[PDB]
Formats: C-alpha cells, structure tokens, sequence
C-alpha cells in the first residue's frame, strides 16, 4: 500500500 | 440514438449517444459538463488527455459498470483518468477489487471517552507516547517466561 | 441594452424588433397604411422585414416588393427574410424537398422584386424528405446566390442539430436561425431548450408573436372589439380560443399585470415586448401591427427594458407562474 | 534586383512599384492630373494599381474606371486590388460578414466598371463576424468570377494563421497577401512578423505608406507648407502627429540621412522607398503621389538600389535604431 | 490556444499548441526548428519516425517531464527518439533511472601530478601495466597469509 493506495483512494 | 465522437488527442471514439446516458452523473453523461470541450468546427469534442487510457474508460460505458487496465497505462496514471473523468466512489472502489488491494476495515469505537482513550492506547501502539511504551514491555513478559 | 445584435453567432447584424407580416399585409389593413406602416419603422431603426409566400396566397410578398420599389432604399441596408413550406394545392408544391426550395425561393424573387433575400427559412418540419435533402438545396440556392444565410422554423432542438451533424458531414452550410414562439403564456421552449443550442453550435432565436396575437394587448377582455383579430374570418381558432374559459383564465392574470405597467410608466404592450428581449439569447422579436399607432407605441418598447430589474422580474414570474423546469 | 516578383508565392507577378490611392484621386488632386498620372505610371511598367471602397466616398473607384475606359488598355495587363469593409453608414454595410463582402464587391465592380479585379482584401479584421464566414464568403466570390485571388490587410500574424487552417480544415482558398503598414519608423511587423508566415504558408507582403504619408519626404522640418497632406481638412491627425515633439525627434533624424541621399546620388524619397525594397519578403511597395514630377521622381528609385550595399544599410540602422529584436 | 496536428508516419496526433511551449527549447517546442517539417498541404507536420515511440515521446509533454517506455519498443530504439526529439540531458537522464540504470559516480582526485598518478596506479588496476602488476601480487599477500 506504499504505492497503490497513495494515489488511489483520492 | 444518434452518435457522438470523442477525439482523444488525434484518436476518434464514436458511440451512440444513449451509451452515455447510461451513467448521467459523469463527466461524459451529464450534457453541461461535456458544453466545454465540445468542437463546432467539427462535430466532436477534444480531450487533450492520455491516448491508451480511454480504451478502458469507453469499455466501462458499453459494458455497463466493469473496470479493467490495460497493460501499457500505468496504476498512478490511470487513477488519474478515473479523477478527471468523475466516473465516481463506486467506479473508483470496483479499481480496488480489480487491482487486488483489498479496502481498509473500520474499526467500531466504545463511544466513550475512558473507553476511547485507552482503546486506542493498547491495541495501536503507534497511537501515543507510552502506547509504544506499552509494546516495548509486552514483548518482554512473553520473552522472559 | 444594445439596439443591433448580431442574429445568433453569425456576421448578420438586425435591429432588436422587427416588423413582421401576416393578416395585416396585401389582407386586413390597407397598402396606403403599410407603406406608412413601413416609413415609420425604418426611419427608427428597424431594418429586419419579414413575410412568407403562404402570407394572403402570396400577396403580402407583392404589396411589400412594391413599398421598397417605391421608397428607393438601398438594398444593402435592409434585411427581408422569406418561409418557405406551402407554396400551392398541387401535391409537389408542398414540402422541403429539393424541387419546392429551388421553386418555391424563384419564384418569391418574383413577388417580391429582389435578386436574393437574407434569410431564407424552413416553415415547419417535414418528415417524409430526408435532411440530406433539405441541407443539400438551402446550400444551393445559397451558392446561386437567391440567399445569404438560412435557418428553421417551428423545429425541435433535436432536428437542429441533426441537421448540423450532416452540414458538418458532408462540407455544406448549417443554419443560423430559429424562430421560436415566444410569449407570456409560452415560454418553454426559448428559455430552457435554445439557449442550450446557442452555447453548443451557434444558433439564435428569433421569436414572432410577442402579444398572442393580440391578446396580450389587454383589448379582450369585455369580449370582442370590431375590427379586431378575433373578429375577421378563418380566426375562430383565435377568437374561440379567447372565449374559451382558459383564456378567461388568462384573462385574470392580465389584470395584476395591468397595474404593473401603470407603476413604471408604460402600457401593457410595452411590458409584454420588453419582457421578452429581457435576456440575451433573444437576437430579435417580430411585431405585428395593423396601424401607425400600435406601431409607434411598441418601437417605444425600448425606454421600459432599463426599468426591468430582477425586483420586477421576479414578481411578474409570481403572477402568471408558468416558469418552465430549469 | 528582379521588377516583376510574385505576390508571395502565388502565381501573380506585380511590379514591386504600384501606384495606390487615397485622398489624392477623386479627392485632393484633379482628374486631368489622375489620367497624367496613370499613363507616366503604366509607361514605365507599373501595372499594380490599388483602391478602396472608402476612398473619397467611393469616387476614388470611378474615377479610376474611367480612366482604363478611356485609355484603352487591355484588362489582361493590369492588376486592380480593392479594400472592403466600410461601405455605409448603414449597420449592415460594414463589417466582414457574408452580406457585406457579396454586396460590397458587387457595387464596386459598378463603380470600375470591371468584371473582376484581381485581389479584394478584407481592409482591417472584424471581432464580431466568426472567421468560417469570412473564408467562405471570400471563397464564394472568387467561384463566382468576381475576384481572381483574396488577401488580408491590418490583421494579425495570428488572425491569419487561423484564416488559414480553416480554409484546409473546410477545403476552402487561403489567402495569398496582406498588407501591412512598414517605412523606416514602422518596422516592427514586417520585419520579424511576416517572414515567419512566408517560410510557413507562404503569404507575402505589400507594404503601404512608404513615406508615413509625406514626412520621410523631407518638406515636414520648417513648419507646415501650403498645399501638402497635413494641410488639408481631416488631417488634423497626421498634421498634429509632426507637430508634436516625437516628430521633431524624428525630424532630428532625417538630417542625417538627408546627408547620405546626396552621398550615393539620389533625394530622401528614393532612399526611403529603396530602403523598402532591400529584402526580399515584400513583393510591392504601394506609393502615393500627388503630381507628375513626385511620381517620376519615385518611380526612378530602382537604380539607387544596387547601391543598397550592406555598409550603408548598417549604419542607417545606426542612425534610426529602431531595427526589432531579432 | 490552438492546436497542432503531428503525423508520425500515418498515425495522427493532436495537441494544442501551449502543450509544445512548456519546454520551449526541444524539436517540437522551438518553432524555427519544427518549421523544416511543416506540411502546407495538409496543415500539419509529417515525421517520417518510428510509430509507437511517439507515443511516449507525447506523453512527457503533457505529463509536464515523465519519460516511460512501451513494453514493444526496444532501449536502443527508444533513446534514440529522446535524441532525435532533443528532450534534452535532464529528460535522458530520466531516462536512467526509469530503466534503473544508474549514473556513473565521478571520483574526486587529489589535485597534483605525484599524487595523481599513484591513485589510479593502485585503486585501478586496470590502467597501466604495473597496475596490473599491483594486482597479481596483491592476491598472493593475503593467499599466503
Ligand atoms: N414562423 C412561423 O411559422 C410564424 C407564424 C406566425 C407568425 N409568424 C410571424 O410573426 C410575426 C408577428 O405576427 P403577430 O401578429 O402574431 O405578432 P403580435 O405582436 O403578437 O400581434 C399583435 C396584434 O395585435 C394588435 N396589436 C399590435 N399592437 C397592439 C397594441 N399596442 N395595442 C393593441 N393591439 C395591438 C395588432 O392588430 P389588432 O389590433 O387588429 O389585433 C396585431 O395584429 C408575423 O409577422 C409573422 O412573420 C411566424
Ligand atoms: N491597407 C490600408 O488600410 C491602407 C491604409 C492607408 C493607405 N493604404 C494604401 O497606401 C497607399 C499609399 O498611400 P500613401 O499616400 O500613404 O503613401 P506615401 O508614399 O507614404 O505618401 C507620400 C505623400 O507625400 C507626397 N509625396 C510623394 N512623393 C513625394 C516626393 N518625392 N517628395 C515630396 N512629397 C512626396 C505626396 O503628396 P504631398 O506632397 O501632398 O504630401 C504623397 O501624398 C495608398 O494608395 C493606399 O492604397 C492602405
């Protein structure tokens, strides 16, 4: 989740 | 019925217009947010955004809700496009399932104020000051017996 | 505020009214009055002349050709515009097909004296020709030179720009104009469809009948006046629309709106003409009048629109409530 | 070097000398004169003549026709150019939409009395006409006969670029010139502007105004002599554009130069005229001339230009220091 | 404001024109270096270049400097493209650490011709002969040892 979710949940 | 044309930086999409009104709340379904980018000299409207992206968004219009990626366009980059396309919360979420990263799982309270304080003080030891104070000594009291 | 606007998004530049024609012309009032009808609009500004060739069986064409022959204007500082649509009894002298547009426009060049009228407009829809028919012979004639420019009449929204999406298709001409009822008691399409259009490809509004035919002038109310427009004959349509009680229910609300004139010191045509070019997608209103004193008071219908605030607005909305979904 | 060059890279070749017209025929100077001053311009191989619609209320155009009626000469030689846009005080006679340019160009072949001119250009842009309706009106008349090619005048280096990509977006005809203002204290425009579009689409340039309508000549320094331009009624802005203390710091310029035309053996017109023609990205140069004895004496500034050497061009640049950031 | 059609061999591309003008320094940014491929037929700009790289060579400039590469297009054909498009020694640097190749480390040196010459003679020994002399006997000291 370094990654993914850093540019995901916005 | 009639169709629309969408020209993504060179590359024409055309679809039926109704296609769209599946989904009236999107950038591409809702006929005001669509008025600015639309070309009278030639019929369409121009978007000035990634090329290999669109081919997924149009998919998620034609087959009614399912969000897939391409192999070129990456995960930071095709985040984006769902952003700008406000395709919304529910469409952003199905990205999630479809990547494999699972959501995060909301943790009930004690609705308190002495059972939220020392909740969150065990169970997190990244909360405070001695919640990591309280993780340096409970790895002691296994260790030692 | 501005006297001359731009006829949609075109180069074509019209007074705000504009004297139309119907009953009125080569019909009821006499041809010594038109040509005083006619002087005392041009010499105020009003540019814009409009008829059609259904108009008194082709003859209002024919008593308006001879006025300009008469007075000697230049043909380069007015603007006639001509429908086109019902052009005889013989069944291929009705329609847009390409034979009545190239027929129909020839021979009105022959009523009306001139080598080319401005706008040439399709009267009411058809749905039996195809609309690559209908683009290909306004852009002909327009390429003849019989017409500069070429717009719709009584069309939907939806006709419109399906007859913009084959102009742009096959590298032809799309329209300009539209002319949309417009009044106190009709206000849905001009308020909430066309100014949807004017932002997207370009066309204006044109509206024509600003008083209802006369009932927005407040004169129907005790009943029928002689030598009125419900009066003559074929307007039972009118006059039994009047007596019919929906119109004694519109005859109720043009009492509140009576007074309202009084107040900002006008009348109740200068209101009702007024009201009308309040917004900005509106390029024209087309008058009607069938003497010089009904005319000279509704040129006058431009003193009263600095006087239209959204305080006034809003009430006259109150009163009569027929504001349409935005 | 060359006398016949094309304009820009179309087909026409004109002379790089061609005598315009302004307040000079129909206006200031006598028709006798205008005839005298025809024959010694079309003697001596000048076959650029230009005018206006506007020009002395458009007499300048009839006194020209009836010179190439008289005269004799064959259509085939000469090169008539014509302006558009001011044709009435009428709010549809000015502008460039397609009503004006149709109607505007069809009474100045009246006036000619010609069948064709070879350029009509738009004289100045228009904010409120889109630019389709330009192209594809300029486009019209020349389908039609009335015009051979089409150029732009006071435009922009942008309003051009986008003039053009319409008329290939629409298969339409793209314009071939423009006219652009350029002596030596006007030089911003041609000079880093125009040779870009030359390199790209091809367009040339034909300058006006050589002179800054009389004050490179010379006779502007002891005050205002009778019979010139800035005496005249009207001319209150070019008159009080000397007058004014920026053109006594430019009359402190053209003492020096006053002293290097007696240095190669020529006047100060057939400097400033040569100057003109030192590149090779103007195709004309439109002079002006209110007698006999100024056109003689400018048309003889082709033989200065050899002595045009890169020495004396340096140090003129010197003297001005104006030259645009390159 | 308005745009600009580049044709890479058949395959249109669209942008508008302030894209370009974000690095005004590249091929496609200066406009007295692009004005040798213009088209005046057709109003447009005609590179007769490899198809698929352009795709990537688009995206750095709407990205606003993010260099990528296809999975189809080869390190030897793409690099060649960022020197034929001149994106400049900054964008082929990222063109680096991307792949994941890292640049090389300059070595500071001691400033004089004595000690200057015995650094590279015995921290590199592939230099002179006697610096792979050094090296030929610095693995028999600590093999016999
Ligand atoms: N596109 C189409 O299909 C279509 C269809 C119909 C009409 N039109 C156009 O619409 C234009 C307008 O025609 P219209 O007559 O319906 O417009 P109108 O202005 O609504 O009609 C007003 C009528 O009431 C009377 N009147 C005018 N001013 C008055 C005033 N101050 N006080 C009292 N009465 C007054 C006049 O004669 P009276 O006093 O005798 O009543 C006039 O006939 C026509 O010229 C035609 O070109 C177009
Ligand atoms: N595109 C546009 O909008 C536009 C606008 C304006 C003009 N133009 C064109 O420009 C063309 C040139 O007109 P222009 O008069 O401004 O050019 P100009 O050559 O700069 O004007 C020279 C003026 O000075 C005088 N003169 C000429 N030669 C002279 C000489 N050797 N010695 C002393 N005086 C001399 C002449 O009359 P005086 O002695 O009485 O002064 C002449 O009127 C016009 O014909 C028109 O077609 C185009």
């Amino acid at each position: 989740e370094e990654q993914s979710q850093y540019m995901h949940v916005g | 019925g009639e169709r629309v044309v969408i020209n993504i930086s060179g590359l024409r999409f055309e679809t039926q217009l109704k296609t769209l009104c599946q989904f009236p709340e999107t950038l591409l379904g809702d006929p005001k947010r669509r008025m600015r980018y639309f070309d009278p000299l030639r019929n369409e409207y121009f978007f000035d955004r990634n090329r290999p992206s669109f081919d997924a968004i149009l998919y998620y219009y034609q087959s009614g809700g399912r969000i897939r990626r391409p192999v070129n366009v990456p995960i930071d980059i095709f985040s984006e496009e769902i952003r700008f396309y406000q395709l919304g919360e529910e469409a952003m979420e199905k990205f999630r399932e479809d990547e494999g990263f699972l959501r995060e799982e909301e943790r009930p309270l004690p609705r308190r104020d002495f059972q939220r304080q020392v909740w969150l003080l065990f169970e997190y030891p990244e909360s405070s000051g001695p919640a990591r104070g309280i993780a340096i000594v409970s790895v002691l009291v296994i260790l030692i017996s | 505020l501005q006297f001359y606007r731009n006829l949609g998004k075109s180069g074509l530049r019209v007074s705000c009214l504009g004297l139309g024609t119907w009953v009125t012309f080569g019909g009821q009032i006499t041809d010594e009055m038109a040509e005083q009808l006619m002087t005392l609009a041009y010499d105020n500004g009003i540019n814009l002349f409009d008829t059609a060739e259904v108009y008194a069986a082709g003859k209002a064409e024919v008593v308006l050709g001879n006025i300009i022959k008469k007075k000697g204007w230049r043909r380069s500082s007015l603007v006639i515009t001509t429908k086109i649509f019902w052009g005889g009894k013989a069944e291929t002298e009705r329609g847009l097909s390409r034979k009545h547009i190239i027929e129909g426009l020839k021979a009105s060049l022959e009523r009306l004296q001139l080598e080319y009228v401005d706008v040439v407009f399709a009267n009411r829809p058809d749905p039996n020709t195809p609309m690559e028919e209908t683009v290909r012979a306004m852009t002909h004639v327009i390429n003849q030179g019989m017409a500069m420019y070429w717009g719709t009449s009584r069309w939907s929204s939806m006709e419109i720009m399906e007859a913009y999406s084959v102009a742009r298709q096959f590298n032809l001409t799309p329209p300009i104009c539209e002319q949309a009822e417009y009044h106190m008691f009709q206000r849905e399409k001009v308020e909430v469809q066309l100014p949807e259009l004017f932002h997207k490809i370009g066309v204006g509004a044109m509206t024509w009948s600003p008083l209802a035919c006369g009932i927005v002038s407040g004169k129907y109310d005790s009943g029928i006046p002689p030598y009125s427009r419900a009066s003559l004959k074929g307007y039972q349509w009118l006059k039994d629309k009047i007596l019919s009680e929906e119109g004694r229910r519109q005859q109720a609300k043009l009492k509140e709106l009576q007074a309202i004139a009084e107040r900002l010191g006008c009348t109740l045509p200068q209101l009702a003409i007024a009201w009308c070019l309040r917004n900005e997608g509106v390029s024209s209103v087309l008058l009607g009048a069938s003497n010089a004193d009904q005319l000279m008071e509704n040129i006058g219908a431009i003193q009263v629109l600095p006087k239209l605030s959204s305080s006034i607005i809003h009430e006259i909305d109150s009163i009569l409530g027929n504001k349409p979904y935005s």
